[PDB]
């Protein structure tokens, strides 16, 4: 494991393998300096065989996959060279790695590989397999916002209509929210559908919505924002507008304010208001349709103001943020005071009107909240629709310090849709076999229904979610005792030491930790149907225009299966959009954000799939081997020459087979071969 | 593809699939032979009016309850109010689901239904899954037997519970019933009361009868009720709900006030009861049955097939 | 990075790190198992309730002391104790530290807990380093085994240690220690104030029990404590601490004028108990290990691979 | 002249002047009064009926036990109870002896039936008189309070005792007692022998009761008495007499077989229960009174006005 003064080396510290060069190797002590800049030393005895890898055929400047050694190390650091010091790209098999930095005929008619990596090249085999296979193409662009994700499916978009955004203020308005660690955070999954005619020329577009972070709308947690529709609404609308709507500033809005913001620009808000009030003109809302969906919001925001008094059971004893939410939305007041704190039920056949107690009325009262809003949503995309290869642009998998049921879904999401990949890649990899290689049989693996299983299977960590929300006693405290009572035997599923993160999931890229806290009310959204009924009664035009125990996770769960529906439907093609540093820097790749990046769309735990597997050509296998075949009586020819080291070895020629250019060999014989060498 | 709660009471009984608001058929539970001799071709009647028919046409009937404090009387009536209830009403399937049932039955129905499982919860501990409390002494009484149901959190006490004008005609009774439905309401102070009822200031309320008759029933009104505590009045030495807790528009102030004096000092006793509580019972199966996850504790027919009418309980 | 010294009594087993105060954690150290039958879904409902929930939610559990008159019964509900309180309380991990404990519970911790060392100091040492002192006789007496070791400076004595309404209900029980601890005092003169506690004037406090009843007790109110000397009451044959010393609000100088009477005369006794006694102990082990230099007195693990089950002592 | 022993059980009160045989008179020891209104002149009917008549005529009742689980529960009752039975039955003077009576009473028996003396002796101590032993540790089990005192030759250890079809109608009650009588046996190895009890053949009998009704119980008809051992099936924590001991046709070679399971090995455990068991106490009780020379450990008349509601004990 010796290597001398100017090595290009690996070295495998604190976890990860850092590109490194040999510094200095005298007095028993070996010195290595990282391209990162970092120098670490250590006793040469210590330097185990591999531990410290050689940089085997180095390449120091397409594809991930063409790498020997494919790991993370390796991946960071071939993307950086290309990235820093080399035009940008770049695949990772099937996959279009894209990072983010500094602000068509040619790919048109070209085949996938010919051409250096680029949107295009994803957009032109869509285009082509949409025609050659007569089927729906998906480009699924992963990655979380601004990653760079709105300007790959800008180009996919322009280079569809070439070869054969106007809306985005107004989906960003309704569907985006600032989060701890990003200031516009899509909190939805939106699928474009690029439609064509017969001839394939475009002829408009369909977007579908999923995935709605539901609880936003009412709670939001520490340096968070809600919907920036609403901070957008209140710092753009006029004086004489936000009179007629009781409205003032964020800070007097429980729905804005219980997270403890500090922001102080509005500026930004106010800039959004202008690009979404300019959108929904182009979408062809009249000014009537968007001033009904403002007193909507702003009957949304004072309907959160609402208080209840615990009479016992409990009542409304305010002359406003009630008054204003139902001069608003044209209803009766004592009708809708009534039925904030009271039940309705109906039997053979009379009104039975019974009392709700006030955590009942405010989960009731939120549970409208988000009813009214995800029914405008639904609303708002109707309209951008009726204006207007789908394109569906979904967060990654989102891990902070502290996680709680909105990045739980997420991760949920990203579970499914990284089984689409898997089982997509694995029948890619079959094909390539089949017409590719000879072989007798194929086996897939790496399936990932277990953690599916775990998180939405009866008994699983949402049903039992489910089943402690509908008991009157339940808590996250109990839910949690579930949890481990049904999970701590089997999975995946691990519970911290110190009961301080909560339970954990291995997921496919990498464990993450729930904490509890929130998850009972934030699944809870039971509408009560004569809140409802009140709305439905009243008019400017736009209310009513909204059409056991339901709860926010089996909503996300039906609307993940719809999503999976729509894209099994179709072929799909993979976009990871990482974000290289957290500054907006010009070409400027911060390794550490680069690796969490890379790992949370899913690229790490992909590779060391594709690794799973070693090749080299002929002469180069012969070349790094030749020690061995000292001994033996060799032929004229290369193929010969690595066939008999090979026999030795193994001489059913079950653990290596020669290809057209390369050895192929396993891993365990090469880790035997090289510990030899 | 849905599962059903059915619960059997005295009732009125209830039907309505697993959740979510409240049976989807109530009927008053009975079947009725005509006592007469019939002549109008077809020969057109039927051989027993079950309800709702059977309450429909009164006077023409001999109702007969198939069931009768708590014991059913024969299997005979109560299958034919099955069989026509899952067949002729809700329009589902024998085989659509497992069923859960309250309290020769279940074999019964599991021969001639093949509903493929079963489960039966008692009925008290459901009427706690309505506001949905884990805690609580639940005083259940419906015609035509009540129970008092101690359950801390979340075991249950199983031995701490103590179970207790001509109007000839049988079916004429259907209409004292309604009589009793809005005609009532229970006293505070029943002795004090009874002084002052005696005035010529009318407790008195006039209700009208079917017919053509005005019947114009006060005093009695609200003494009839009252037996329910100090049940001497049937004959019966028994002491009153009052006594069997601690050991109408009346309650449950009537039954605070009642218990205050024979229940220890410094003590806060709320007596908390829902509106819409006749339908109590089934808020609680359809929570039940559509929860995770003792699906796992039913009887399916492959385990019914080893021990059969035992196992049950 | 801290050590932790963790007292296990018949308590009321405590819990903090190396000083400075108190321990972070107390509770009345129990396990017990529901009596009764569990029907309220999840399944919910916990096998045992440890402390401190299983003293909150008594009267549906057997309550099973895990240790009862200084050994214990059994390593099953102690080491449960164990690995609660260490998970899921103190938020501590196994490898944290070197522990430190008082009396198959050292070698059970040392394969499940991996705590890197060891070292066991009696229960009665501990209790002079308190208020600092280097000399003198300790009683220490809790539930349920007292000790009487007898130090000076600074070597220690090893020979001359002597070691010594229907409440129907285990839960129940509970509540006697209660009035135990409130209603109680000892007298100076107990066979003279036996006489006169007969006189009307109450001597009485009347506690009131957690349910409505109002229990009155007197007169045996500090006859059951006196119990502690002239131990004949019990039926048992060892003299009372009065003269296992020699050989409440009461004591000390009930304990005083006691002694006085049997100790030789001339000689100046002070009976110094501090206030805040109850954590003694527990102030007494931090400053221990925290102390220099008894470190290296330690059995760590490359030790216990040699010797094992025996070399603790 | 003669002295007369009284045991008050909650029994079956049974008295019989100082020997030698039996009580002279047995009664179930009720007073009944009549829950309706009568009209039969006279007036004829009784205020309140004691046993015997007050057993002959249930139904008309409300049986009301003047003593319950020990302690009586007013001695308005408990008096009448006497005064009918010196007066109206035994045709004895009250001045005729000194008494002697098993475990207020010594008061109101004192001032009202004026005997010259008395003295009471523990009814588990009687019990060793019966076969004349003086050694013994005795179960003595009534209705409605169980004992179980330890007692060596010739001085008794005070510490070693440990303490422990609808039929609605409380007269009904008796009948239930009845078939309690004949119609029960404890088994020997019960949990295997209620899979064999499953299977056809009857360990039924079929008792008839008063009325005309014949009620046939089997099965439980063994599991019923078997309660006095795991007595979980009532709800009440404290371990059977099985376990307080070492702490029917059934017994005593099951509780042998229990025993030996739980006794240490190598000793043995003869049971032995004479027959005529029911007056085994009564039996005793003759022997003391008329036997030298404990006359000298009463408590008469002069003795009275000194210290008077002491000193009794």
């Amino acid at each position: 494991n010796f290597f001398t003064e100017g090595t290009r080396v690996w070295l495998r510290e604190n976890g990860q393998h850092f590109p490194s060069t040999v510094n200095s190797c005298a007095e028993g002590i070996v010195v290595f300096r990282t391209d990162y800049g970092q120098v670490f030393t250590y006793k040469q005895s210590t330097i185990t065989h591999q531990k410290v890898t050689a940089m085997h055929p180095t390449n120091e400047e397409d594809d991930m996959a063409s790498l020997t050694e494919l790991h993370g190390g390796s991946i960071m650091y071939n993307l950086f060279q290309r990235y820093k010091r080399n035009q940008i790209y770049t695949y990772i098999g099937s996959i279009l790695a894209s990072v983010n930095p500094y602000q068509m005929e040619q790919y048109s008619r070209r085949h996938l590989g010919e051409l250096p990596p680029h949107i295009f090249a994803i957009a032109n085999e869509c285009y082509r397999c949409l025609w050659k296979r007569h089927d729906n193409q998906c480009i699924l662009i992963s990655g979380e916002s601004g990653a760079g994700k709105t300007e790959s499916t800008k180009l996919i978009l322009k280079f569809l209509s070439v070869i054969s955004l106007e809306s985005s203020p107004i989906m960003e308005a309704f569907g985006n929210a600032k989060t701890v660690y990003n200031n516009n955070s899509s909190r939805f999954g939106k699928f474009v559908q690029l439609n064509i005619c017969q001839k394939g020329n475009i002829q408009g577009g369909r977007i579908v919505d999923y995935l709605l972070e539901k609880n936003r709308v009412v709670r939001q947690n520490p340096g968070e924002r809600n919907y920036h529709i609403f901070y957008a609404l209140l710092a753009g609308l006029e004086h004489e507008e936000r009179e007629e709507f009781y409205l003032s500033t964020p800070e007097n809005y429980h729905y804005l304010n219980q997270s403890g913001c500090v922001e102080d620009k509005t500026i930004s808000d106010q800039e959004s208001f202008r690009e979404v009030i300019t959108a929904m003109d182009v979408m062809q809302f009249s000014k009537e349709e968007v001033r009904e969906v403002s007193r909507l919001l702003a009957g949304i925001l004072h309907l959160g103001n609402i208080e209840f008094i615990t009479a016992g059971g409990a009542q409304v004893s305010f002359k406003t943020a009630l008054g204003r939410s139902a001069e608003l939305l044209g209803l009766d007041p004592t009708q809708l005071t009534d039925a904030l704190t009271q039940r309705s039920m109906f039997l053979r056949g009379e009104e039975i009107l019974t009392p709700l107690n006030v955590q009942q009325a405010v989960d009731s009262r939120d549970s409208l909240a988000m009813a009214l809003y995800a029914c405008c949503f639904e609303w708002v995309i109707k309209k951008i629709n009726s204006r207007i290869i789908g394109i569906l642009d979904i967060f990654g998998f989102e891990n902070f310090e502290v996680n709680h049921f909105e990045q739980f879904n997420i991760n949920y999401a990203n579970e499914k849709l990284q089984e689409y990949f898997n089982k997509h890649i694995f029948s890619l990899e079959q094909l390539e076999y089949s017409r590719e290689g000879l072989v007798w049989e194929d086996i897939d693996w790496i399936d990932n229904g277990e953690c599916l299983d775990l998180i939405e299977k009866k008994l699983g960590l949402l049903a039992l979610i489910n089943e402690e929300s509908h008991f009157p006693q339940a808590t996250d405290s109990t839910l949690l005792e579930k949890l481990h009572s049904q999970h701590a035997n089997n999975h995946f599923y691990v519970k911290p030491r110190v009961a301080v993160n909560n339970f954990g999931v291995k997921h496919y890229a990498g464990e993450v930790q729930y904490d509890v806290r929130g998850i009972l009310e934030k699944n809870r959204d039971t509408f009560r149907d004569d809140l409802l009924n009140l709305l439905r009664e009243s008019r400017f035009d736009f209310i009513y225009d909204l059409f056991r125990r339901p709860t926010v996770s089996s909503q996300f769960k039906d609307s993940l299966h719809s999503l999976m529906a729509t894209l099994s439907s179709s072929n799909p093609f993979f976009v990871r959009c990482i974000k290289p540093n957290m500054q907006k820097m010009p070409d400027q790749f911060d390794q550490a954000v680069v690796l969490n990046q890379l790992r949370y769309s899913g690229m790490l735990e992909t590779v060391r799939i594709r690794k799973a597997a070693v090749r080299r050509p002929f002469q180069d296998f012969y070349k790094r081997y030749k020690v061995l075949m000292r001994n033996l009586a060799l032929p004229e020819d290369v193929r010969g020459k690595c066939t008999s080291l090979l026999q030795l070895y193994d001489a059913s020629n079950s653990e290596w087979q020669l290809g057209k250019t390369k050895v192929f060999l396993r891993e365990s014989l090469e880790q035997k071969l090289e510990k030899r060498r | 593809t849905t599962a059903l709660v059915c619960d059997n009471g005295s009732g009125l009984v209830k039907a309505g699939f697993a959740g979510d608001d409240a049976p989807r058929a109530v009927f008053p539970s009975i079947v009725g032979r005509p006592r007469h001799q019939g002549v109008m071709v077809g020969m057109g009647q039927k051989d027993s009016y079950v309800g709702d028919e059977a309450q429909s046409k009164r006077g023409i009937l001999t109702l007969k309850y198939p069931i009768e404090c708590g014991i059913i009387t024969n299997w005979d009536d109560m299958e034919k109010i099955w069989h026509h209830t899952f067949y002729n009403e809700l329009r589902v399937a024998p085989e659509e689901h497992p069923t859960l049932l309250t309290e020769k039955m279940t074999q019964i129905m599991f021969e001639t239904f093949n509903v493929p499982a079963m489960y039966v919860a008692i009925q008290a501990v459901l009427s706690l899954y309505a506001s949905g409390r884990t805690t609580g002494i639940v005083l259940d009484s419906g015609d035509g037997v009540t129970h008092n149901v101690p359950i801390y959190e979340g075991y249950a006490l199983p031995h701490a519970i103590m179970r207790l004008y001509s109007f000839v005609t049988t079916a004429e009774r259907e209409i004292v019933r309604d009589i009793k439905e809005k005609l009532c309401y229970v006293a505070l102070d029943f002795e004090n009361e009874m002084a002052t009822a005696a005035s010529s200031s009318s407790l008195e309320k006039s209700y009208e009868l079917p017919d053509g008759q005005v019947i114009t029933i006060g005093n009695e009104r609200f003494r009839c009720p009252e037996t329910l505590f100090q049940p001497s009045f049937i004959g019966m030495e028994s002491a009153g709900i009052h006594e069997t807790t601690y050991n109408y528009p009346g309650i449950a102030d009537r039954m605070q006030k009642e218990i205050t004096a024979l229940a220890p000092s410094t003590m806060k006793i709320k007596i908390i009861a829902p509106p819409e509580r006749k339908y109590s019972v089934w808020i609680g199966g359809s929570i039940l049955a559509s929860l995770s996850t003792f699906q796992q504790m039913w009887i399916t027919k492959q385990e019914y097939d080893e021990a059969g009418p035992s196992i049950v309980h």
